[PDB]
């Protein structure tokens, strides 16, 4: 079907320059498996498009740590204290994006969307360079889709035919992202076959994801796990 | 320290009415969501894919997939829905969040905020600046000083901004204040202060309420 | 019970001469069916219509139509609707023809907070005379704008007491979006349930969306076209 | 009739195996019904389900499961359902690999109309945005009413949008403006095509 043997092979899909784009919110709804694949491969100058840089020692933090990625674009950075010292050193080029923006460009690159416009960022950093217009009296900045040539992508269940579930929280951008791919790389905790899905719960059409791979339930990786008794 | 975060907190509480959405930024407006009063049912959004957070897990229940924007572990209470992150933002751009409580750094007399960074210390802005324009009604909570003892409400914010003319009521552990087109007005006081220590403390610029 | 009401004629005294209204639908394919009849009868004029098409004369938006109480319509395919149709050709009805991508995606952006987004959808041809132009990456695009209405009227399988909808099948179409874009929005349903009787992972249009909900026959659920092997 | 048989026949060699195809109303869902065993590939309604089957079965077809054309339809297996902004996005952005659709008027630098006539508008509907967003676009159409025009009279639902056209007669191809014939007597098209030609 869509089904790869291992994230290995799939990890070979991307090359030196490509564009990333990587499902995932902190450490929840994450491809651990793939990144782990791409770290190995060693692959290089990596612009990669997520909402965080997982943490330096997890998610999106080892192709960091491993001098992987030219250029970042995300809407918060956290705790990565190998993430500050290679912007500084100009070795890491960041733009930072408001998180909303973010989302909405990855779905219009995804959707044929080349721009939109929004009131995010106006009078703020964000705003320049951007176009401004006027709608019913008030102020719109205008983003402009992104589009990658590799999504990597985390869902709950996959079946063979590439479509997708997704749980909880762990949502976030791993849709979208699916979309914004050239070619899109699902790691799913479970591979069914394809018919278990009822077709009104899938969260990501087949058509959005051209590969499949098995990841990991077990060891999930909670950041912050509070709780009370 | 501690009054100082309880006043603002018990004040912010009151924002909330009976049958809103809301939107609890990262860090002291999170706390909000405790004191909220048996009488009010609401729902508070999390941008990262959820209407409906509730309280923390027991221990040992915790799951992976299910944390709130400050990548705590969290439960899900009744009704609640999950979608995605642009779904998420079309929420909250859309106009369809009643209310948002947010954190500050500097607020300024046109009721500019600027929370997400200081120059020569580069986190992010997150899910704040698409808030700040979304959200019906945005408040901010916020310490009034700083540990220099320099003031946080000020003419013209010296920190990168979230957000430009956003405010529309600014609390802070000594005054309540309200914007209305552009200027600002001291509107209530907190246990200890008059209007001019408000004046003493305040770099901004302001008109005092008719009733205080 | 919360958002729930006892009648479609309670709910369409919520609609108001002149106002906009977005409906959901797919030809006669998840359409608030008793909602529109209410409409008929109340017979509030005046009325700017967005769906994607005017049901047929026989039923649907159409009954609006010809009960007269449309005065423009915003839709993207006549098709089997002869009183639709013949209106159209004689200036009778002002109508603003959409591309079915463009309107879909006009009215999300109404509810989504964009006053405006570029497409390539219609350029060099008469769809996009009057618009503004611009391009990207050489190629050309038209700017489309967001949607909003006073009022949707939107068609659900199943709802909660809390505004949450499930729709089913081919039943969605325009449904969740018509949901954003309303004011005020009142969903019609197959079936009503408590709040927590639904899955958050298989809710289609979170309950902030709505603010009424209305039980709708199931049974009266009609076909246009019957074609059986 | 036979005319249309052929006509069919041929578009099913378009779809290659794995791709996701959009049929047009009218004409193009024909070949539905003629995909070989051999071809396992998905059918998108653009009114929100990927995978389209065939025609249900008396006492079972279900008002809430319909093809654009408003008839009563069946889903396949592993389908999915989405609305309508999701199903444009798809088509929008490229991902739909073909798309067939019928025309009242192709020109010759491939222009097609087939939403409108002057003084009967049913109106575009999908067609616009697969005309501009599907990766190949093909036109299945009655040859003469001639359609085959140097320039389009009727309101054109695309401007040089169209890959390949099929006819009762024959097969166009164009490159970069200019049109071309693939397939085929031969010395009737001059003759019957008012648009300017091709062939090596």
């Amino acid at each position: 079907g869509k089904v790869l043997s291992s994230s290995k092979e799939a990890a070979k899909l991307i090359h030196d320059g490509d564009t990333l784009i990587a499902g995932g919110f902190g450490l929840c709804g994450i491809p651990e498996q793939l990144i782990l694949s791409i770290r190995d491969q060693g692959v290089k100058d990596l612009t990669v498009v997520s909402n965080n840089c997982g943490v330096d020692d997890w998610g999106l933090g080892l192709l960091l740590a491993n001098k992987q990625i030219k250029k970042m674009i995300a809407s918060y950075v956290g705790e990565n204290k190998i993430f500050e010292r290679q912007f500084l050193s100009g070795e890491l080029e960041v733009e930072l994006v408001p998180q909303g923006t973010l989302a909405e460009r990855i779905r219009a690159g995804g959707a044929g969307i080349p721009g939109f416009y929004t009131a995010t960022g106006v009078g703020t950093s964000i705003a320049e360079g951007k176009e401004h217009k006027t709608f019913g009296g008030r102020t719109y900045v205008l983003e402009r889709g992104i589009t990658g040539d590799v999504a990597i992508v985390k869902a709950w269940k996959a079946d063979t035919m590439g479509n997708l579930i997704f749980r909880k929280t762990a949502r976030n951008f791993n849709p979208i992202a699916a979309m914004a791919g050239k070619i899109t790389i699902a790691e799913a905790e479970e591979i069914v076959e394809a018919g278990e899905l009822d077709p009104d719960h899938i969260h990501t059409p087949g058509i959005y994801v051209q590969h499949v791979v098995l990841g990991a339930s077990q060891e999930k990786r909670i950041e912050k796990r509070t709780v009370q008794q | 320290m501690k009054e100082a975060r309880k006043r603002m907190v018990k004040r912010a509480v009151q924002e909330i009415k009976d049958g809103m959405n809301v939107n609890l930024g990262i860090g002291m407006p999170t706390l909000v969501a405790n004191e909220i009063p048996d009488g009010v049912h609401v729902m508070l959004q999390s941008e990262n894919g959820l209407l409906g957070i509730g309280p923390y897990p027991l221990e040992g229940t915790e799951d992976a997939d299910l944390i709130n924007a400050g990548k705590e572990t969290i439960t899900e209470v009744t009704g609640a829905s999950y979608f995605d992150s642009a779904e998420s933002f079309a929420m909250i751009r859309g106009g369809h969040i009643d209310l948002a409580i947010l954190g500050g750094m500097e607020v300024s007399e046109q009721g500019d905020l600027a929370n997400w960074m200081i120059p020569g210390k580069v986190k992010g802005m997150g899910g704040a600046m698409d808030l700040v324009n979304g959200a019906k009604r945005i408040v901010v909570i916020m310490e009034h000083v700083n540990k220099h003892g320099e003031s946080k409400v000020k003419k013209t914010c010296s920190l990168p901004l979230t957000g430009q003319k956003v405010v529309h009521r600014l609390i802070t552990d000594l005054a309540v204040f309200d914007f209305v087109n552009g200027r600002m007005t001291l509107t209530e006081l907190q246990d200890g202060v008059t209007i001019e220590e408000v004046y003493e403390k305040t770099e901004a610029d302001f008109a005092v309420s008719q009733s205080v």
